[PDB]
């Protein structure tokens, strides 16, 4: 029971990341850029922090 | 009639507390055709001492036969095992199921038992108020009158630890009814789609302006008796009717006596408030003494 | 016979002491392992738990004629059966300790009960005889405590204190909207701007002071009219 | 206890550890086998299944 | 007989992750949508009415992960899909009790009537995700007629104030993407629909551009304006 705490906060930051792996299957560029930008017009700056990373990072 | 020889007093200790959460035991058999607990009815066990656990083990087991009614309506009127009980019959339950988790803390702690006296005489004052808190909706009261039948056991004091049980099963089945209160004269919004409550539709005609409203009648339609919240619903019901008849015509352009006192005049200063506000509507909008003087 | 006979006191039937509910009892002792002095203590301890379910009927008319105060004295009785039910486990681990104790101090405890439960029942006896209903229980239990035996005067007194709480409530709630709680009418106060009230000398208890009545009462009804 | 705390590392490793888990998809969910040990171990690897689905993905 | 109530409680625990059981097999409807539980045969009814009360909270439990499973199927830009991944962090919460239900597990101090006394909050939890979860399978419901689908959900649940409470919060998860639409469309006049995710129709005497094809849930005076 211990051990779920300290897996319980991974489980917010791996599941954020599986709504980032079921949007694209597909790796051409372009489509990227407005996959991560429909994730940084969502609030709650727990994730909008992660996904402004990658919108730096598929933005270069 | 002989049976067999005795069996231990730490089987026995082990007994009565099953029957007590609704489990039968060795000695313990539930008969649903009766929907009680049976003990075997001789030389066995019977009492160590002759004869004497054969009449006071039917004494808790009767005891334990009215903790299983209690849990066989819990679930019986739950909203997802049936769609056809109102919401205020649901939250009679919500504060029941309260006071099920309080029977089964207390249940769980009497090891180490020494013998059947000091289980039973710890369940003394409660063998009192379970034989009362079943046998009150079991007659069949449901809705706004089960609601009545349980403002007036609150009001049965002279009882010190049944009444604020009751008074706590107040606090929770107006819920449902005060949330209905609120959003009628602020809004006018009617909310619950199955209710013990009656429903009327309202249904205005376009052609004639005639209340806004054209109909309404009542859904009390004639007898008017709302009953057993605050006030007493025997004025401020009538008036709670016409400032919700109001508030959307603005649209579209120690004692259960006392604390239910303390309730009713907010409520009767809250109707007086909107009240104000449709008569200085009407002043905005009629400008009826310019028509008063052209009649 | 240790556990034989604490659950011949609990009241619950048997067929060596053949009982069919509540009010009838067969001794029937043909009975090899007990001897014929100590059947009739058997008869002695079974006139315990005769009137321990003399009792239990009482509860489930009343719980579960009428009146506010019949249940009012129905927690007054529960708080007399606490220290017997506790004393019924206390004698549990008696026969855990030791299961070869015999029955004398069984016989000893319920001695101690032998003054309490007979001056208890000679009490529903008269009240059921009388035909009573409303305050005057209250009044009853009050020269019922006016008697002696100084563990069943204190007993007499806490029947007496509960139901005296319903009668706290009463002259509480009215004194606070003016709002006359009662159902079955069972109060002195009775609907005789003004809205006139009564008196009523049957519901009214002789010990408090007949003067005073009035003095809750057009206070009473004052505040009603308001 | 604490070999089920060594089992739930090895599919955070990867794929599975001490016993199959037969499954790789919609969650990797633990089977034991054994029905007289208590239910309570048997939610709890289902929420250890869960993340070590989710790493695996 | 307590290591035969012992052999239950574990049995127990491996049906509220999600598992399959020891001495309890599981036979799938239509793919375990409702689950068919199998317990082994008893010796003593005693427990086995036990465990027959504890078994609907797996039931409920069954039908939101099938659910919420449903929604990788449902893989495009709608309102279930931000839904259904809100009830996943709410069974990923569901999970956390469990664990701390292991964690009184590390010694013996648990029986079958200890446990489902701990599953009483959840119960009523799990059966109203379940018939949330159903109806919205039965009809195939699709974005703002779902959201008049759980607005008479929460009307028909009105009463257990603080269970509507909950339901509440899925109902604006729900409606969480459907506020971020409108804002382009009632602030900066272009629309941006993944696949009718809001109402709309595309832009002289053009058209009308009526348009009612989600239904938001109040009245209809809002949907013209």
């Amino acid at each position: 029971r211990r051990l779920l705490v300290w897996t319980f906060d991974p489980k917010i930051r791996l599941k954020t990341l599986a709504a980032l792996v079921d949007h694209c299957q597909g790796r051409k560029g372009g489509e990227l850029a407005s996959a991560v930008h429909a994730y940084t017009k969502t609030g709650d700056p727990y994730m909008r922090s992660l996904v402004q990373h990658i919108l730096g990072l598929v933005a270069y | 009639q002989p049976q067999l020889v005795l069996l231990e007093e730490t089987d026995l200790v082990k007994a009565v507390l099953n029957v007590l959460i609704g489990v039968v035991s060795s000695t313990f058999s539930y008969n649903q055709a009766l929907q009680s607990f049976a003990v075997k009815q001789g030389v066995y066990i019977s009492g160590t001492s002759p004869d004497n656990v054969s009449s006071l083990l039917t004494q808790v087991a009767e005891y334990g036969t009215y903790y299983t009614r209690l849990s066989h309506f819990s679930l019986l009127t739950v909203l997802d095992s049936s769609h056809s009980n109102g919401l205020v019959f649901q939250a009679f339950t919500s504060g029941l199921r309260k006071y099920l988790q309080y029977y089964r803390a207390c249940v769980l702690s009497t090891p180490a038992s020494l013998t059947l006296l000091t289980i039973s005489f710890l369940f003394r004052k409660l063998g009192r108020q379970l034989r009362y808190l079943a046998e009150l909706c079991c007659a069949f009261p449901t809705g706004v009158k089960l609601l009545s039948y349980l403002y007036k056991e609150a009001l049965e004091n002279s009882s010190n630890e049944n009444y604020p049980v009751l008074l706590s099963l107040l606090k929770t089945s107006c819920e449902p009814y005060t949330r209905f209160i609120y959003d009628w004269v602020y809004s006018g919004v009617f909310r619950d789609v199955c209710g013990e409550f009656m429903i009327q539709v309202n249904e205005d005609y376009l052609g004639f302006r005639d209340k806004r409203y054209w109909t309404h009648g009542y859904v009390l339609i004639s007898k008017e008796v709302e009953d057993c919240v605050p006030v007493f619903l025997k004025h401020v019901a009538n008036e709670i009717y016409i400032c919700g008849k109001t508030i959307n015509l603005l649209k579209l352009c120690s004692l259960p006596v006392l604390m239910k006192y303390s309730v009713t005049a907010p409520m009767v200063s809250h109707v007086y408030l909107v009240n104000k506000a449709i008569v200085d509507y009407y002043f905005v909008e009629l400008k009826m003494e310019r028509h008063f003087e052209a009649m | 016979m240790i556990h034989e006979l604490l659950l011949a006191l609990s009241g619950y039937p048997g067929s060596i002491f053949t009982w069919n509910k509540r009010t009838g009892l067969q001794v029937s002792q043909d009975i090899p392992f007990l001897h014929p002095g100590e059947t009739s203590v058997l008869n002695r301890l079974c006139k315990l738990g005769t009137d321990y379910i003399r009792f239990t009927e009482f509860i489930e008319q009343y719980t579960g004629l009428h009146g506010i105060y019949l249940r009012a004295f129905c927690r007054g009785l529960d708080s007399i059966l606490q220290p017997y039910r506790q004393a019924l486990l206390d004698l549990e681990q008696e026969f855990l300790a030791d299961p070869h104790l015999s029955i004398s101090h069984i016989n000893y405890s319920l001695d101690q009960f032998h003054l309490l439960f007979p001056s208890i029942m000679v009490v529903v006896e008269q009240i059921k005889s009388q035909k009573i209903h409303g305050c005057q229980i209250l009044e009853t239990v009050y020269k019922h405590s006016c008697g002696g035996l100084p563990p069943v005067r204190s007993a007499l007194e806490k029947t007496l204190a509960v139901c005296h709480g319903v009668m706290y409530k009463q002259l509480s709630a009215w004194m606070l909207h003016g709002l006359l709680l009662d159902q079955y009418e069972e109060f002195f106060v009775r609907q005789g701007s003004l809205k006139q009230f009564s008196l009523r000398a049957e519901m009214l208890p002789s010990y408090i002071p007949v003067r005073v009545a009035e003095k809750i009462l057009f206070v009473g009804e004052s505040v009603q009219m308001f | 206890e604490t070999s089920l705390v060594r089992d739930l590392l090895y599919v955070f490793q990867g794929i599975d550890g001490k016993f199959v888990k037969m499954c790789n998809s919609e969650n990797c969910y633990k089977v034991d086998g054994k029905v007289a040990v208590s239910k309570s171990l048997k939610d709890i690897t289902s929420k250890l299944s869960e993340l070590g689905w989710l790493h695996n993905k | 007989l307590p290591s035969q109530e012992t052999c239950l409680v574990e049995d127990l625990l491996y049906i509220l992750i999600g598992v399959d059981g020891r001495y309890i097999s599981v036979q799938p409807l239509v793919g375990r949508q409702s689950r068919s539980f199998s317990v082994e045969q008893n010796l003593d009814s005693s427990v086995k009415e036990l465990v027959n009360r504890i078994l609907p909270v797996a039931t409920n439990y069954s039908t939101v992960t099938r659910f919420v499973e449903e929604n990788s199927s449902f893989e495009y830009g709608q309102v279930n899909h931000a839904l259904g991944a809100a009830m996943r962090t709410l069974g990923k919460e569901y999970m956390i009790l469990i664990s701390q239900l292991e964690h009184l597990q590390r010694q013996g101090l648990l029986s079958l009537q200890k446990l489902w006394f701990y599953i009483q909050p959840t119960l009523r939890t799990m059966e109203v995700l379940a018939s949330i979860a159903t109806s919205l399978n039965k009809g195939e419901c699709f974005g703002g007629a779902t959201l008049s689908l759980l607005h008479d959900r929460t009307f028909g649940y009105t009463g257990d104030s603080q269970a509507q409470e909950l339901c509440l919060y899925l109902t604006k998860a729900a409606s969480a993407p459907y506020f971020d639409i409108l804002e382009r469309w009632i602030y900066r006049g272009i629309i941006n629909d993944p696949y009718s995710e809001f109402m709309v129709e595309e832009h002289w005497d053009q058209r009308y551009t009526i348009v009612q094809q989600q239904i938001p849930s109040f009245l209809q005076k809002v949907a013209d304006k």
